[PDB]
RNA sequence: UAAUCUUAU
RNA sequence: AUCAGGAAAAUUAAUGUAUACCGUAAUGUAGACCGACUCAGGUAUGUAAGUAGAGAAUAUGAAGGUGAAUUAGAUAAU
RNA sequence: AAUUUAAUAUAACUAUUAAUAGAAGGUUACUAAUAAAUUAAUAAUUAAUUUUAAAACCUAAAGGUAAACCUUUAUAUUAAUAAUGUUAUGAAUAAUUAUUAAUAAUAAUAAACUAAGUGAACUGAAACAUCU
């Protein structure tokens, strides 16, 4: 859960 | 030492973990005398000579065929914004392997000569009778 | 006429020539492989060509 | 593991940095595995022990 | 007497073939010769399953001596190998018989006579040898009776043409095919 | 490899949402040929995606996962293809039998006879198709094609 | 790792074994596991098995994209928009609005514009915590009817109020797929007829292909009877 | 000695 | 010399031959096998530098390998 | 609205009673997938009934073998055609490919209960031998 959180605030930081 | 960190004699091997194990557990290619001859399922291919030699039986090698005009444009995977179709069958018991259906199939083509489904038509599509 | 390996040799550049195999392809078709296979990376030992 | 020869080399890409690449990055698994390590083989007074 | 060491013995219950239904999983390569004997085969004096032993199996019991001492035994018929005359088979039958079966067999008068009485107790003490002899001399004397008529020539007349007509539209066909299709024709 | 890259990163792989797998009935209607190449596409993508797991599972330790689930997938496209490409034989050899009783045959012929055909308010046409489905006999011989032949002649009678 | 286990199935009993643990030692597998994991990774909520996961929009009552109001926890009445669920867990990661908890995170996940190594991150929450909003609470939801969907291209159903089943609370639109992958078919050539079923006499994929494509030696495909083997079977 | 039995071809 | 010494599987000519599978590390008079142990035990074969010699005895040791899960001191009685 | 108590789970065994019926393991990989129909009640559906796909290798009994391997050659003949190239004189002889017809094959099978065959001894008799 907590590693796909921070992929998506990741990709969300991206663009 | 065998390893400087443990300079006291704990009860560790010399390598590995343990030596004991289960003993009954199927060979390999690697175990055995030199007699012993497993294989790996790879070669029925040939006959094996009189002398000891082998003989290839070309009409009984893998060969692996690939399309001469390769469809690049298809790929493995398909656009999500295409919805997954769904055929229907009623009145058929036997479904796509129906005969009747293939019958019926074949008039229409007959008919009509190679028209396109509405599923391969229209993209929008997600039900089909074919 | 000639020896085994030369003749080997011989059909082998001929195919390459063709544009053909290099080799005798065999009877036993194969439409669908499932096989697939991992491209390694090149140990000390090997050459640039080398491929494992 | 079957090594070919081939009529034209070859060289791979080069692999790329940690910062670069998301996945090709070993710190990460390999400091997870080091503390599930020292948590499990942790028994008494090394729970105390600061980690590494 | 009874017949119990014969009569006990079951064999499994073979499912009724249908000419459509699907195969079992080991059907056997060479037909079935003979028709089944109702009561199997022995399992126990297999020495007698070669021969006409009258369902007489070895008795197992007691030597006892004069201090009771009691001691197994066992107690063999009286087996003999005896080649006799089969007026049907037109030929003289070697195998091993009881002393006591010699002598019903020369009381009956014969034998076939012996193998063919109708009794169920003649079957039960018939051995599988003994049910094969009898169905060897039964089949041999229906044969006698009822020759094929009181058909193979216009089978071999009509098979060459069978075949040039095969051939014409496109396919070969053999004899033995042949024979194959026009059985219960 | 894929665009020279010696590993895909997560945003050169592409999106779960973005992708899917193909549908057993979308295939259903593609040609052998084409089924072959997307075969063979797979294959080759499970290929490049097999080497790059490879790497990330033995030197890396990682439990990422996006490249095994993409092999999956195509796995089961693969299967889905195979499927279907048996389904299409199995299909034909039920209408082969279905043509060789007799009768049921006949009514086939009487049925095609009756709508299309000997019929007006193209033919020709029909006709061509009507010869090359039943019959073999494109624009090579045996009793099949003297079938076809014969009946065509009867049509032209008819007609 | 240096593994090689991921190219084949070896020890398949032992791994059967170890995967299908008894219910009964669940807390003792988990127990360790637990101890395993860093806190930032951990979640309190309980990883339920395949079979009983959410697999329909039906099994799951809401979806990602739509607004729900927080209860029976912390921040509770609370509207959130839902995010995305967690699949093993059967539970709901909410927006920023939603349950959370600060907790120290290393370096190798560190968010662009961040001072300290303490961060705050979402907790995962079930269905059943958590109800609709439309403002209005629902307190349950009831499906009824279905439809073809135009956005999420699915037969999905209609979400009605429980109780009075004519107010339908609609599903959430969903962003915009914009597909440019190389991996990925155009909807035009992936969904183009290239078959017909024309031919009885010629079939349409060839006699070389069929091994492939089916097992010859098929183990499991009987023969039937004919009348020449009953003959022989039977005495 | 076409009771039985042993051997060889 | 008496102790009297295995078994079993053709040749010319023409036409062929694209050469399959498995073994290959290191250890093996041993810490890597059999002895419950990194156990002075047990464990098959071939080379086994020269100088010396009757020699594979014995001395030395070119090369190679090795100097070790115990050390440092002290060295009473025993 | 929450808490507690008792009962119920795909998720315990044991004994009894009642009712009903007579049933795959392992090995490791080129992983061993499924598709449909009709009926029910108000398009998706759950339920019932029926059809249908694939399914490696080993588990005595195709033939071997040192279980998960090897060898047999059904991506075979044999024939009939069609297309191709060579030999010798329009017809003949061999090889390769592609259709059509013909030819055989896959034992992993319970355990308890029943019936039959053979049939102990310790032990008891305060010994032991009939007897048990
Ligand atoms: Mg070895
Ligand atoms: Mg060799
Ligand atoms: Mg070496
Ligand atoms: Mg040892
Ligand atoms: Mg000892
Ligand atoms: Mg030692
Ligand atoms: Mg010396
Ligand atoms: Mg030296
Ligand atoms: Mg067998
Ligand atoms: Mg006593
Ligand atoms: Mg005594």
């Amino acid at each position: 859960d907590f590693m796909s959180w921070f992929k998506r605030k990741k990709q969300e930081e991206h663009q | 030492l065998t390893r400087p960190w443990k300079k006291y004699r704990d009860g560790e091997l010399f390598y590995g973990l343990s030596k004991v194990g289960n003993k009954r557990v199927p060979l390999t290619t690697k175990q055995g005398n030199k007699t012993m001859y497993k294989g790996t399922r790879a070669s029925g291919i040939g006959r094996h000579t009189k002398f000891g030699g082998y003989v290839i039986n070309w009409k009984k090698v893998r060969t692996y065929v690939t399309p001469d005009m390769v469809n690049f444009e298809l790929k493995p995977y398909v656009n999500a914004n295409v919805p997954p179709l769904k055929h229907e069958f009623k009145g058929f018991s036997g479904g796509p392997l129906d005969p009747r259906l293939q019958l019926l199939k074949i008039k229409e083509y007959i008919v009509n000569g190679r028209v396109q489904s509405e599923g391969a038509t229209d993209t929008s599509c997600y039900k089909e009778r074919g | 006429d000639i020896n085994v390996s030369e003749k080997i040799y011989k059909w082998t550049k001929a195919g390459i020539e063709q544009g053909k195999e290099h080799f005798k392809v065999g009877g036993n078709k194969v439409y669908f492989p499932k096989a697939r296979i991992i491209l390694l990376r090149p140990n000390a030992k090997h050459t640039p060509y080398q491929a494992k | 593991k079957m090594t070919i020869e081939m009529e034209e080399p070859f060289i791979w890409p080069e692999e790329p940095r940690p910062d670069e690449n998301s996945f090709w990055d070993s710190t990460t698994p390999d400091n997870m595995e080091k503390y599930r390590e020292e948590r499990l083989n942790c028994l008494g007074s090394d729970a105390n022990k600061p980690g590494t | 007497r009874q017949w119990r060491l014969i009569e006990t013995r079951k064999i499994a219950k073979q499912p009724n073939y249908q000419v459509g239904d699907a195969k079992p999983l080991h059907m056997p390569k060479e037909r079935k010769k003979f028709p089944d004997y109702k009561y199997g085969e022995s399992n126990i004096f297999k020495q007698s399953n070669k021969g006409l032993y009258g369902g007489s199996f070895v008795q197992f019991g007691n030597n006892i001596s004069e201090s009771k001492a009691k001691t197994r035994k066992k107690w063999l018929p009286n087996v003999v190998k005896k080649g006799l005359w089969s007026e049907t088979l037109n030929r003289k039958i070697s195998i091993k018989m009881t002393a006591k079966v010699l002598k019903t067999i020369s009381k009956e008068g014969g034998i076939d006579n012996y193998l063919t009485k109708e009794k169920s107790a003649r079957i039960k003490e018939l051995g599988p040898t003994g049910w094969k002899l009898r169905y060897r001399v039964l089949k041999r004397k229906d044969e006698i009776e009822n020759p094929p008529h009181k058909r193979r020539r216009l089978m071999s007349f009509l098979y060459p043409l069978e075949k040039l007509e095969y051939r014409s539209v496109g396919k070969d066909l053999n004899y033995k095919k042949f024979v194959e299709l026009f059985a219960d024709v | 490899f894929s665009n020279k890259k010696f590993i895909r990163s997560a945003d050169d792989l592409p999106p779960s949402s973005h992708i899917r797998p193909w549908s057993i009935p979308e295939l259903r209607h593609k040609s052998f040929n084409d089924l072959h190449s997307l075969w063979y596409n797979c294959l080759r993508e499970q290929n490049v995606l097999a080497r790059e797991n490879h790497l990330l599972k033995n030197i890396v330790g990682s439990t990422h996962d996006e490249f095994s689930e993409l092999s999956n997938s195509i796995r089961t496209t693969m299967w889905q293809i195979r499927h279907v490409l048996n389904e299409r034989e199995l299909a034909y050899s039920a209408s082969r039998e279905f043509l060789q009783d007799e009768s049921e045959r006949k009514k086939f012929l009487d049925t095609l006879a009756n709508d299309y055909f000997l019929n007006k308010d193209e033919v020709a046409s029909m006709l061509t198709r009507f010869q090359l489905a039943i019959f073999g006999i494109s624009e090579t011989v045996d009793i099949n094609f003297i079938d076809g032949i014969k009946f065509l002649a009867n049509l032209k009678l008819q007609r | 790792s240096g593994s090689y286990q991921h190219l084949s199935n070896v020890g398949s009993r032992v791994m059967k074994r170890l995967g299908n643990r008894p219910k009964n030692f669940l807390p003792h597998s988990e127990k360790f596991i637990k101890k395993s994991t860093p806190e930032f990774m951990k979640s309190d909520l309980k990883e339920v098995d395949e079979k009983t996961s959410f697999k329909s929009e039906k099994e799951w009552k809401f979806i990602p994209g739509d607004r729900v109001v927080v209860m029976s926890g912390a921040s509770k009445g609370n509207i959130a928009v839902i995010k995305s669920f967690d699949k093993r867990t059967n539970s709901f990661i909410l927006d920023e609005n939603g349950p959370t908890k600060t907790v120290p995170v290393p370096k190798q996940f560190w968010l662009e514009g961040q001072t300290s190594h303490m961060i705050t991150i979402p907790v995962s929450i079930l269905g059943k915590d958590l109800r609709l909003v439309a403002t209005v609470a629902v307190r349950d939801v009831s499906f009824n009817g279905s439809y073809y969907d135009a956005d999420y291209k699915k037969v999905m159903p209609y979400r009605c109020v429980k109780g009075q089943p004519d107010l339908i609370i609609p599903w959430p639109k969903p962003d915009p797929i914009d597909v440019q992958t190389n991996l990925a078919t155009d909807p035009v050539i992936a969904r183009e007829q290239t078959f017909w079923v024309d031919s009885v006499v010629r079939n349409p994929i060839p006699k070389k292909a069929i091994p492939s494509i089916r097992n010859p030696h098929s183990k499991y495909k009987r023969g039937t009877l004919t009348a020449k083997d009953i003959a022989k079977l039977v005495a």
